[PDB]
RNA sequence: AUCGCUUCUCGGCCUUUUGGCUAAGAUCAAGUGUAGUAUCUGUUCUUAUCAGUUUAAUAUCUGAUGUCCUCUCGAGGAC
């Protein structure tokens, strides 16, 4: 035999997004990621359509996906973590309507190992290195500088490697113009494999550690480990430098929890479920994904929960601590695969199994007859809330998506002469069978 | 001495083939592994294939070979065809005739183009006549004398050689199947071997070969084997979709 | 003997009796890729020399075909020190 | 016990009877036997095998 | 190469074949086969 | 399970010989050990079909099969040892033959029939080379006069032409 | 009709008998490779066209010559005649055409949104021709991803006669330049290579 | 040797890899955590799992990242 | 572009790894590597496979240059005919009795192993669970 | 026919072994460095258990080789 292969529908289900002027403009674009592609979308706010502008083939795999600005710059790089042993760094060009590729930097092999860096990556918020990261055993750092004539340049890498050490996440902390420097989970399996009892396997706690820059010395320093109560998922990164102060949100199971290091005393939360729920005595609960609206005049924190119902964050805070947390429930859409908040008053919902929304914003999800929680708040008991339809957004747009495709069939069903498919797709609830046709309506 | 304790649990090769669920690979030395359960199972999984031979035997890998000699290489026919061998058996033979100084004379005045062998000849064998050699598929190590080996497990009657046929006294080619060979006759006689009686003989207790001919004088089919009621000797002695590939070139 | 301290930006050289062979593969022919070293093997009296003759920096230490088929060029500075 | 590969260097004749023993239980699992395997309903909505079935169906009911 | 059928050495050259068929081990298993042969064999 | 291979062809090849032990039955072991000198076949051999009847039909059926185009037989491993044999049975088939006049010996030369040439079709007299003339001797006895296939047997020591 | 293909979850698609008479279910014709199928198809009578979990797509093909009615682990085993990763988790094949009067095709659906056909070569001339185009297409505008294109086709095992239409299919989006040097290299006109590449589409899908 | 040094230091640059003594444990282990570790990095047999069990992805990777930590079993004595 | 001699050749590489000295197989080995490093990815894989089963019994050997021609061979054979078949070759001799085959196929596995250590994992076999452990891996046959 | 010879014929395959002469006509034959492989060659091994080391198993290696009388390591016996 001797085959060719064609792609008629492009991937549709969305992993990865950014949001970022990736044209030089304050019009904000949206760089998401399909599976082996990679696409952006630029929405509209005057209708509040979303026009796909350009829709790339990377034949590989996107594990990691992160925009950045250069210090003073109007452009949004991206920075592309695959499952090759490289690190890329990408550009748009509208006048081509092209990726373009500024630099490429090998440090290992291909496909998705475990000890070489790429499942992780994260940045310094304000554009001056990128960490690279594996599961295991690796992490590098690159250090970004204009040129003179400002074209980027990327000098060679820096070193963490730490054997029998997982990564639950890394990401960059806000420090201003000081060295910059990250936080990242941890974990040691080390022992829990000396021991031959499994006792070791229990009793091993997260690590929430940061190491550190000195880009005067260029090297990679560990300042600050601290062992956590439980392990938590990940660390929403608190807008520090100037805005804000600096500092982690961990979001744990049941608990999220800000805590910096320095003189801070580490702020707890218990999560607010809702009440009178169906769930199952057992079923904990997890953040799952976050957005951060940072804006002129302050900033907040959207986290959703795995009944999808999104909540409100922002810090309670004095001088140079924070001193307690209020967490209010916004509302519940789609479980998503990331959030991407625009200013213009919208949000990228990018559903998981299913059709992915666009949402506006009508009000700051404050002040109403909505109760307030908080870290401050003392209790023997939990709060609760009681949810409710779509009360402070609006759903302008609604793209379509066959993720996932669970079964298929050709025929021709109805009758006319050329066939249709029968599609088998979505999750539970949300599934469909759904026909496709070559026509249109 | 704890080496010699691991010996005691240096188990029996009854206990490993009595534990074990494919019983057919427990070989010698597999209980002086460190791990005769996993051993076992991965000997006994699919599609692996075995260690050679020859980690045991205190010979080299082929100084077994040492001994014989051996006939040299045979071309493929597509690139004999291109009657290149030819050429080099006549150049051989005058450069082997020719002495000393006549070969320096012609290495100062050379017989330039002495011979010519046409292209298309050349480029028609290599890409019109090239074809695929017998190859083995996955598995089959090579291993020492294995050229040697003849072949075996072939139990099926029907298989006959031409050269057995002339060496027995039956037909080689296309009468292989209208020939009856001599034990089909005895086969008729008093029965097909009781070892392969899940064997028919073709012509005794099969049917015709295609245009086989019935008679008792030498060439012929005889007497199928019958009962006195009529009914065969076994089987029947006398004789009463869509195969279409998908991709496939034009 | 190997550096292998891990790879870098700054491309190696060749001297001219070692012009030509790939680091490893020895071979002579399809060059792909350029080679880079590490700092260690960077600095000083070592700029620019033959990573394997340890003459002058002249001519670009590359990368037969087949080392890049296997990646065996993803491993940083083979400077035999 | 034939001269199968399975008991080559089990030398005593214990061990190699109960390794047979096994093997031959195996055997016989492995087999698809007709006779228990294969079922059959008679007409009055209730099942049996192939063998009770044609058993009281040639002495006189089914 | 050459070799000697009798005691299968490989030889490189001809000065070693002629050392060799010079028999000392050559001659042991020369002896040897003879005596097993003489042996199989014998109106 | 041992089989005498007499009359062993000299050229006939142990290997198209497990051949047909194979499309016989049970090949288990095709051996000629031969002379220690020559190589060639020695005249016996040992086939082994690991079936004791296999190895007894395959036996009665290469019997009178033509190793080296001459009749060589499977067995339990010219002084006038002819018989004449009248008042033939002319439906009969050449290996059948060897069956039914093997029974008291070896057959040294396979019947054969004194027929007609003109047509192919005997007028009822043949000639047996069997092992012994003793063997002659009992088998023409057991069927002088005796069953034969049509026209009843009539068998004694052979003339010589 | 009366062959089956049983595909269990680990090994492969293992050929199986049955004969009625004896009314028997016996095996003669496997795999050799370990395969987590997800679904398969048949192609005809003796090839089957297999989805993997990891990505891949395979078909694989019993030799022309099987004993089918007889009585490591098998006796007699199939080939493999090709080997394609496509990307995805592939969850459904169906050998079907799509427009009336186009030649036959295999859908792929897979997990992700997304698909697709292979769709057969009936010349060596369009063989050969985008064997090249693409032969030439990896060496001078490689993925933007930092990927080698063979390797990410090949991440399991490796291709077998499939080209990677959706690399072939780059050429329009690439630019002036390097669509000269390739269809130069090619001798032909970027007006030629674009319609034989647009039409090849045209024939089979949409 | 001194190739001895360079190789276990690569035992100590290649976590999975083994020696003639290597005991099922470790192997088995190892090969299980670079299972995870694919399972996590592909996007797609993450979606397999998210929709086999009714989980999400959040879900999905945080027990496989919990998993990670002792796969087979407790250590081998 | 050896696609093309892929077939003309191998029945002199099999007639020369059949023995007929060291350097014989250590040349024929290394006519193996470069013959697999060309046809990686146009299909001529029987006949690659075809030439393993001859060159993998060298695998036992001493000589520094012949049992080294003879790794480089299985590298180049392990990307031109896929990760899966040469695990095959390795699996039976990883937990052998000896320690001179239980080192070589670690030495092999080795290297197999840290080029295409990804695509391994739809390659391992599967390995029951004892008691106090648990081996099989359940993820990957959820049904669905 | 024999036996003695004569001649010739034939057969082996045997044996014979070259173109004369001269100033034996004259003249003359220039490879490494590194290791290492393989091949020849030379050579060396009954001793009795058992313990261990060791090894896939051998082997190797290490370690000693029933008491009492008595006569010449050897012998008949109370044992
Ligand atoms: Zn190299
Ligand atoms: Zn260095
Ligand atoms: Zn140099």
């Amino acid at each position: 035999m001797f085959l060719y292969n064609l792609t008629l529908q492009r991937a549709t289900g969305i992993s990865f997004a950014i949001h970022g002027n990736f044209s030089g403009t304050k019009q904000q674009e949206i760089v998401v990621s399909r599976g082996k592609i990679l696409e952006l979308l630029r929405p509209d706010p005057n209708t509040g359509k979303v026009h796909t502008l350009l829709t790339v083939e990377v034949f590989g795999v996107i594990r990691s996906l992160m925009a950045f600005r250069l210090t003073g710059g109007t452009k949004d790089y991206i920075v592309v973590g695959s499952d090759s042993g490289r690190i890329v760094i990408l550009e748009y060009q509208p006048s081509k309507n092209m990726f373009e590729k500024i630099h490429q930097e090998t440090f290992g092999k291909s496909g998705c190992r475990r000890i070489v860096p790429g499942q992780f990556l994260a940045v310094d918020p304000k554009g001056r290195a990128v960490m690279i990261s594996a599961i295991e055993k690796q992490k590098l750092v690159y250090i970004l500088n204009r040129d003179a004539a400002a074209r980027l340049t990327i000098s060679s890498p820096l070193e963490a490697h730490k054997a029998n050490t997982l990564v639950y996440h890394v990401v960059g902390v806000d420090v201003g113009f000081e060295n910059p420097m990250f936080a990242c989970l941890e974990m040691d399996y080390e022992e829990a494999d000396n021991d031959p009892t499994g006792e070791a396997a229990a009793n091993t706690q997260q690590t929430l550690t940061f190491y550190e820059l000195d880009l005067g010395l260029n090297h990679v320093v560990r300042k600050y480990s601290e062992p956590l109560e439980e392990h938590g998922n990940f660390l929403i990164t608190v807008p520090g430098g100037s805005d804000g102060p600096s500092g982690v949100l961990i979001c744990s199971e049941n608990y999220i929890t800000y805590k910096n290091f320095g003189d801070q005393p580490d702020i707890r939360c218990p999560i607010p479920r809702r009440r009178n729920d169906l769930d199952d005595p057992e079923r904990g609960m997890i953040f799952v994904c976050s957005a951060t609206h940072k804006t002129k005049s302050m900033f907040f924190f959207l986290a959703q929960t795995e009944q999808g119902d999104i909540f409100k964050i922002t810090l309670e805070t004095d001088e140079d601590m924070v001193t307690e947390i209020r967490l209010k429930y916004f509302d519940t859409v789609p479980v998503a695969a990331a959030m991407c908040v625009l200013k213009t008053g919208f949000l990228f919902v990018a559903s998981e199994f299913g059709n992915h929304y666009l949402y506006q914003i009508a009000h700051l999800g404050d002040d109403d007859e909505e109760p307030e929680f908080s870290s401050a708040m003392p209790l023997e008991d939990t709060f609760f809330f009681q949810p409710r339809p779509l009360k402070n957004l609006v759903l302008v747009d609604e793209l379509d998506s066959l993720s996932p495709i669970l079964f298929c069939q050709i025929a021709d069903l109805a009758n006319e002469d050329t066939p249709q498919l029968y599609v088998a797709c979505g999750r539970g609830p949300r599934s469909s069978l759904r026909v496709l046709r070559h026509g249109l309506e | 001495s704890k080496k010699k304790l691991r010996r005691m649990n240096r188990f029996t090769v009854a206990e490993l083939k009595q534990l074990v669920a494919r019983p057919d690979v427990v070989e010698m030395h597999d209980v002086t592994a460190q791990d005769p359960k996993l051993l076992v199972h991965l000997k006994a999984t699919r599609n692996s294939v075995p260690v050679p031979r020859h980690w045991c035997f205190k010979r080299k890998y082929l100084q077994g070979k040492r001994g014989i000699e051996k006939p040299p290489f045979e071309l493929p026919d597509f690139i004999k065809r291109t009657g290149i061998q030819e050429m080099r058996e006549a150049l051989q033979e005058k450069e082997e005739q020719k002495t000393m100084k006549s070969k320096m004379r012609e290495k100062v005045r050379p017989k330039m183009g002495k011979i010519d062998i046409d292209y298309q000849k050349l480029h028609d064998a290599f890409f019109k006549w090239q074809t695929k050699p017998k190859l083995t598929i996955h598995g089959d190590l090579y291993y020492e004398g294995k050229e040697f080996e003849t072949r075996l497990k072939e139990k099926k009657p029907g298989d006959l050689s031409d050269e057995l046929r002339i060496s027995l006294g039956m037909p080689v080619g296309p009468n292989a199947h209208k020939v009856p060979p001599p034990w089909l006759i005895a086969m008729q006689r008093y029965g097909p071997p009781p070892s392969y009686p899940n064997l028919k003989i073709p012509g005794l207790n099969s049917p015709i070969p295609e245009s086989c001919s019935f008679g008792y004088h030498a060439g012929g089919w005889g007497k199928p084997p019958v009962d006195e009621t009529g009914k065969p000797l076994y089987g029947d002695v006398f004789g009463t979709i869509d195969r279409t590939p998908w991709g496939e070139l034009e | 003997i190997f550096c292998r301290k891990q790879a870098g930006v700054a491309i190696g050289r060749l001297c001219e009796k070692c012009d030509g062979k790939c680091v490893i593969c020895d071979s002579y022919v399809r060059p792909c890729t350029l080679v880079r070293i590490c700092d260690e093997c960077n600095y000083g009296s070592y700029q620019g020399r033959c990573v394997i003759c340890g003459g002058p920096g002249v001519s670009d230490a590359y990368y037969c075909k087949e080392c890049t088929i296997q990646e065996k060029d993803r491993d940083g500075c083979p400077k035999i020190v | 016990i034939p001269n199968t590969a399975h008991f080559a260097n089990v030398t005593q004749i214990e061990d190699a009877v109960s390794l047979w023993a096994k093997l031959k239980l195996q055997k016989a699992s492995e087999r698809w036997q007709p006779d228990t395997e294969e079922e059959y309903e008679d007409s009055s909505g209730n099942v049996v095998n192939k063998k009770t079935y044609e058993d009281l169906k040639r002495q006189g009911l089914l | 190469s050459y070799e000697c059928k009798l005691c299968l050495t490989l030889h490189n050259n001809e000065g070693s074949y002629l050392a060799h068929t010079q028999g000392k081990k050559h001659q042991t298993n020369l002896a040897r086969r003879a005596a097993k042969e003489a042996k199989e064999a014998p109106v | 399970a041992t089989v005498y291979v007499g009359g062993l062809d000299e050229k006939v090849s142990e290997p198209l010989l497990w051949e047909l032990f194979l499309q016989a039955g049970p090949v288990v072991n095709t051996h000629m050990p031969k002379d220690r000198v020559t190589g060639q076949h020695q005249g016996y051999g040992f086939v082994e079909f690991l079936s004791e009847e296999d190895a007894d039909y395959a036996i009665k059926i290469m019997n009178m099969i033509k190793l080296y185009g001459k009749p060589i037989r499977v067995n339990k491993a010219d002084v006038g040892a002819n018989i004449f044999i009248g008042n033939l049975d002319p439906e009969i088939d050449e290996k059948l033959l060897y069956d039914t006049f093997s029974a008291f010996g070896v057959i040294l030369q396979t019947p054969k029939i004194m027929r007609d040439p003109d047509t192919g079709n005997s007028k009822g007299y043949a000639f047996i080379n069997f092992a012994s003339f003793d063997a002659s001797d009992a088998a023409i006895e057991a069927m002088n006069g005796q069953y034969l296939c049509n026209r009843p047997i009539t068998v004694s020591y052979a003339f010589k032409k | 009709g009366h062959r089956v293909i049983v595909s269990d979850v680990q090994e492969s698609f293992i050929w199986v008998r049955y004969k009625r008479n004896e009314n028997q279910l016996i095996i003669f014709a496997d795999d050799t490779y370990p395969r987590w199928v997800t679904t398969a198809s048949l192609l005809d009578y003796d090839t089957v066209a297999g989805a993997d979990k990891f990505g891949n797509i395979c078909v694989v093909r019993l030799p022309p010559n099987t004993n089918d009615e007889v009585d490591n682990g098998a006796s007699q085993k199939a080939e493999v005649i090709m080997n394609y990763h496509v990307g995805e988790t592939v969850l459904s094949l169906q050998k079907t055409t799509l427009i009336p009067g186009g030649s036959e095709s295999l859908v792929y659906t897979t997990l992700s949104g997304g698909i697709g056909i292979l769709v057969p070569f009936t010349s060596h001339e369009d063989h050969d021709f985008f064997q090249h185009v693409e032969m030439h297409l990896r060496s001078e505008h490689p993925p933007l991803c930092g990927r080698d294109h063979l390797s990410f086709r090949s991440y399991y095992f490796p291709v077998k006669n499939v080209i990677d239409g959706d690399l072939c299919e780059q050429f329009n989006s690439m630019e002036p330049n390097k669509q000269k040097n390739v269809s130069e290299e090619l001798d032909r006109t970027p007006p030629e290579v674009s319609k034989k590449l647009e039409d090849i589409r045209t024939r089979y899908a949409f | 040797y001194t190739i001895h040094s360079q190789l276990e230091h690569l035992q100590s640059k290649y976590i999975g890899t083994g020696h003639a003594d290597t005991t099922k444990w470790e192997w088995l282990v190892n090969q299980h955590r670079d299972s995870y570790c694919s399972y996590m990095g592909h996007f797609d047999l993450l979606n397999y799992f998210a929709i086999a069990e009714n989980e999400s992805k959040a879900r999905v990777r945080f027990n496989l990242m919990e998993k990670m930590l002792q796969p087979c079993g407790p250590p081998a004595d | 572009m050896g696609k093309d001699y892929i077939y003309a050749v191998t029945p002199l590489l099999e007639d020369a790894l059949m023995d007929r000295d060291l350097v014989h197989r250590q040349t024929a080995s290394a006519v193996v590597q470069h013959m697999s490093l060309g046809v990686y990815g146009f299909g001529c894989e029987d006949s690659l496979n075809h030439l393993l089963n001859y060159v993998w019994p060298n695998v036992f050997e001493t000589s520094p240059h012949v049992i080294q021609a003879v790794m480089g061979a299985l590298e180049g054979l392990r990307v031109a005919i896929g990760p899966c078949r040469m695990l095959q070759y390795c699996l039976q001799g990883l937990f052998h009795p000896a320690r001179k085959v239980r080192d070589v196929y670690w030495k092999i596995y080795n290297s197999i192993y840290i080029g295409s250590q990804d695509a391994l994992i739809a390659h391992y076999p599967r390995i029951y669970n004892d008691d106090k452990n648990t081996y099989i891996r359940y993820e990957l046959d959820y049904i669905l």
